[PDB]
DNA sequence: ATCGATGTATATATCTGACACGTGCCTGGAGACTAGGGAGTAATCCCCTTGGCGGTTAAAACGCGGGGGACAGCGCGTACGTGCGTTTAAGCGGTGCTAGAGCTGTCTACGACCAATTGAGCGGCCTCGGCACCGGGATTCTGAT
DNA sequence: ATCAGAATCCCGGTGCCGAGGCCGCTCAATTGGTCGTAGACAGCTCTAGCACCGCTTAAACGCACGTACGCGCTGTCCCCCGCGTTTTAACCGCCAAGGGGATTACTCCCTAGTCTCCAGGCACGTGTCAGATATATACATCGAT
């Protein structure tokens, strides 16, 4: 559910993103 | 002194290199490694522009807000990386709105 | 009445409140517990910037509506 | 029966092709095409509207889209020698293309 | 008078890139009529989100052949591997870079020789 | 009377061969079938999204023939004739 | 006092495309700070040729199937013929296109004795 | 509320029609291909005689701009005869009023 | 040799180019 | 001396080898040195023609890095490190 | 007899280990220079190079050809034969699209 | 002394000329010989306008020095 | 080789709706004027490029010899093309409903633009250490047996 | 496997030049401020998108059969790889000279901005002929006998 630049910034995941390598 | 004087070339090193200590706060890099970085931000950078140029006109905008630019990132980036960058600009721009 | 906010870090502050209680109250008790002056706050609900005089109920907040943490920072 | 004239295999396609090639319509039939967009459209939000044009273009694009697919793919199996094409073609195109990697 | 102090905009994002530099570079950019002011703050950070998530991966990988300086060959080492990144910079090349040690297996040896 | 029967199934094996004959492809081997709706599908997928992403960037709740064609360019497949 | 007449700079140069409205949209086509004054004229006139520079192929190519009407296919089967042209379009595809009829060598028929 | 005319090449395509093919006619939809066919080349054109703004550091485009963004945008001969019309086009109406 | 938009507008042989199909 | 002779063909044999193995190419046909170095030049043929053309409408009679720059981004191949 | 000859094909599995490794530039640098002032002569007489630009193309062009050989490479594989052929070229650059 | 002028038609028209004959006299010429008014003429050399009172000799155009043919069309 | 039926090619007549035209209404270009800053031109500078020269030193060359990979021939096994009868749902046009796009109309916030003050960022500077260089000893395979 | 035997890796010493750091100047950014307009937003209408149905049938599905192609095997012949030695020109270091590109100050041509003026270009309406559609017939060729 894409918005209109909201305050949802949601993950602080992204160590997962560097673990796709 | 100073003849004819070299017309200060700006590049995003400096930028570049406080990032580096806070990521890694031991590595070094070399001119040719930094020399990559600092044209590797201007071919993204251009990249962003002209599709949120692109944005305008096909709403007949004149002009490039954050709401766009936004839009052309989900466009542009792949994946997942997008929405982190989605989430940094946006946490920026919140951390910057109350500014001042 | 229970809510939370969540931050620039994510973390979740367990609020006891109720929905006539005052923004002002709010800050106040998150300086409270946080001790981080209000000077330097502001919450967010659902984007809409948030007056002292605003209570809970104003905005329809509801028990557990968890908030966007926000650290405005004067100076630098 | 006294001998049905058969074709013999393969002269089948050599006149589609010829055929298939000499007209411009569209060989996907469209109404199912269509229902195929409204799920994956769905997928990204949900409720969403259509110009009926707009589909026609998806329709359009990704007929095209094949068919310059097939022709490199064509070309695969022909450079195996190989007159049949084989899935491992496409992988293989594809990955020439660079739309995989 | 006496503005008084100073703030630069980047500052008041707290992020390093130049708020006002590229806030400069698209009004001269022909990128449209008029810019919005919020738009370079949120643009800016994107790239000084990237230039970070690149660098990481450098250095890690700079590491791992253990010279404290970031060369051009780790950047190509480095982005090669990430798989969302790769697609960013498909269309791109290296100066210096060369690529990923990589073979196919029908070619490696053995026939268990 | 549910939801969700088939769909990507709806690219029928003769359907699919009439492209392959304008493809020029003499002969096709059966599990062609199989991996064609797959790649169709993730084309379909990617340049979807763009249209739509333009789409609520336009705060518009309708996919136009103008959404296609900018996702494709930003695709690099630009398109005539439904744009404008 | 008298305009008294009046005259197009599309005329001025006996050409047939707008070159007023042309040189309209390049002032906001946020293309550069100014538009130079003769510009558009040459810029129109490049066009007023490629249109020509195509129709003609077509027309052609629409009297070898015998109808007096062109349609998309002309053009396809038109465009793919010319070997410059080609390679002006080859990433762009049409609407109703088609392609050129072809056939591999090797998958042609055989008795060939 | 009803009006504002979109604006096409569609006249202009349907002029030079009858210069080069008096007899022939078009359907909406090949003429829609024109107009569109129209603007990307224009786009194209223009954003490579920005790029040459830059790198001359050139405030303006001129003519002199275009030419050189059409030698490179346009492949192989075409260039050139596209290269003479606007020349000619240029000088007939450089002399004009 | 290429210029600075000249006067050489050097061939009308464009049914050579027409020719090249 | 005279005048300029073979050039192309000064892209060795053993060096184009070098690559190759870079290309992870296990063995070598003896034709491909050929059309390799019909493949190169046709390559660095429209490659040069930008930037020689971005050089002259730059009025200087000198080709630099910048401009090997813009001619591959046009021509879809961009590079680092040698911009500025 | 005596001398040690290691088996065919074992030398290139080093060379390639050995030229993946490392980065630097296979084609010798000054006949690359001589070969684009004649091609560059053609277009333009007399003209001039920073040593730099030079420099790119031959970054580029040995890197062009790199990426070339590796859909190349694919190919002959696809046909089963591990060495490369001509066609493969006339193949892949055909499929890539640079002539048609 | 024998000059040329290329046409937008490339028409090489011949001409006996002297280097001190006025552009007044030789598109005089050509309105003479091609019946084409100068009203509607210009003739260009290495680009530049040519006026009425300069010769060949100012420009230092040479014998079987071909020139630029131009329409000038006002009206229209 | 002769023979038949199949699909394509073509000829007709036939019916329909799209292009192409004429009419009239309006918006975008033409016309004429000003004021301002871009760019062109000329005048000086010095930096970068070319050039030419000669020393070792690796790389190119060239050949030799034999191994394994290309390629051509053949044969087996089977998958994919073809056809027919059965089955499913596309396409047609016809009717009904409202959501949403597109056009409209007012008020004002946000951006551009100008000027005056202030340090962030660049070039120029030197010293210093990460790392290219290597000669010796540690390992990790390759081919021969 | 089990052998020696290469070639490659990892290691400790040395050494030099580009990193990364500071010196200080300057020019791009920031500040405070005015002005107007792009676009937000609420109101309103009117297109075309969705929905739903049934008469019609062209297309799709599913199965049967066998043909001719995928591929697996073999067998030959030669085109590349390996390797030792013989031949070229790549490279480095060193200085020398002037071309051209870089920077600067000046004037004037050219283009943005602004206003008033009107037909080029658009939508709108309309009438007919190019072309699509249906149906009969002749021409070509493939495959069966």
């Amino acid at each position: 559910l894409t918005k209109a630049a909201d305050i949802s910034l949601d993950n602080l995941v992204e160590g997962k993103r560097k673990r796709r390598s | 002194g100073k003849k004819r004087k070299r017309s200060r070339k700006e590049s995003y090193s400096v930028y570049v290199y406080k990032v580096l200590k806070q990521v890694h706060p031991d590595t070094g890099i070399s001119s040719k490694a930094m020399g990559i970085m600092n044209s590797f931000v201007n071919d993204i950078f251009e990249r962003i522009a002209g599709e949120a140029s692109r944005l305008a006109h096909y709403n007949k905008r004149s002009t490039i807000t954050s709401r766009e630019i936004q839009t052309a990132v989900r466009l542009l980036l792949p994946g997942e990386l997008a929405k982190h960058a989605v989430s940094e600009g946006t946490k920026a721009v919140t951390k910057y709105t109350s500014s001042k | 009445m229970q809510i939370f906010v969540k931050t620039l870090t994510g973390k979740t502050i367990t609020l006891e409140v109720e929905p006539s209680d005052t923004i002002e109250n709010v800050k106040a008790k998150i300086q409270d517990k946080e001790g981080i002056p209000p000077d330097q706050q502001r919450l967010i609900f659902a984007g809409k910037q948030l007056e002292d005089g605003r209570t809970l109920s104003d905005y329809n907040i509801q028990k557990e509506s968890t908030l966007h943490l926000v650290l405005r920072l004067r100076g630098g | 029966v006294k001998k049905p004239h058969r074709y013999r295999p393969g002269t089948v396609a050599l006149r589609e092709i010829r055929r298939y090639q000499k007209s411009t319509e569209l060989l996907i039939r469209k109404l199912p095409f269509q229902r195929l967009v409204r799920e994956i459209a769905q997928d990204f939000k949900t409720d969403l509207r259509f110009q009926s044009s707009a589909v026609m273009a998806l329709q359009e694009a990704s007929e095209a889209y094949l068919v310059g697919l097939f022709e490199d793919t064509n070309l695969c199996a022909i450079h195996a020698k190989r007159v049949t094409i084989m899935p491992k073609d496409i992988q293989l195109a594809r990955r020439i293309r660079g739309e995989r990697a | 008078k006496a503005r008084a102090r100073a703030k630069s905009r980047s500052s008041r994002a707290g992020l390093q890139f130049p708020v006002g530099r590229v806030h400069r570079l698209l009004r001269r950019g022909n990128y449209a009529e008029r810019v919005g002011a919020g738009a370079p703050v949120y643009l800016a950070a994107v790239l000084e989100y990237l230039t970070a998530e690149i660098l990481e991966l450098a250095g890690n990988a700079a590491r791992d052949n253990k010279k404290t300086r970031i060369i051009p060959r780790h950047l190509q080492l480095a982005i090669r591997n990430d798989e969302e990144l790769n697609k960013l910079l498909g269309k791109v090349t290296i100066a210096q870079g060369g690529v990923l040690p990589n073979i196919q297996a029908v070619l490696l040896p053995k026939k268990t020789e | 009377r549910k939801v969700l029967r088939d769909n990507i199934q709806g690219i029928t094996k003769p359907a699919i061969r009439r492209l392959a004959r304008r493809g020029g492809v003499k002969r096709i081997s059966g599990l062609i079938y199989e991996e064609t709706r797959g790649v169709l599908k993730v084309f379909l997928e990617n340049v979807i999204r763009d249209a739509v992403t333009y789409t609520e960037h336009a705060k518009r709740k309708t996919v136009t023939a103008m959404d296609v064609v900018y996702a494709l360019k930003r695709q690099g497949r630009t398109l005539y004739g439904f744009g404008g």
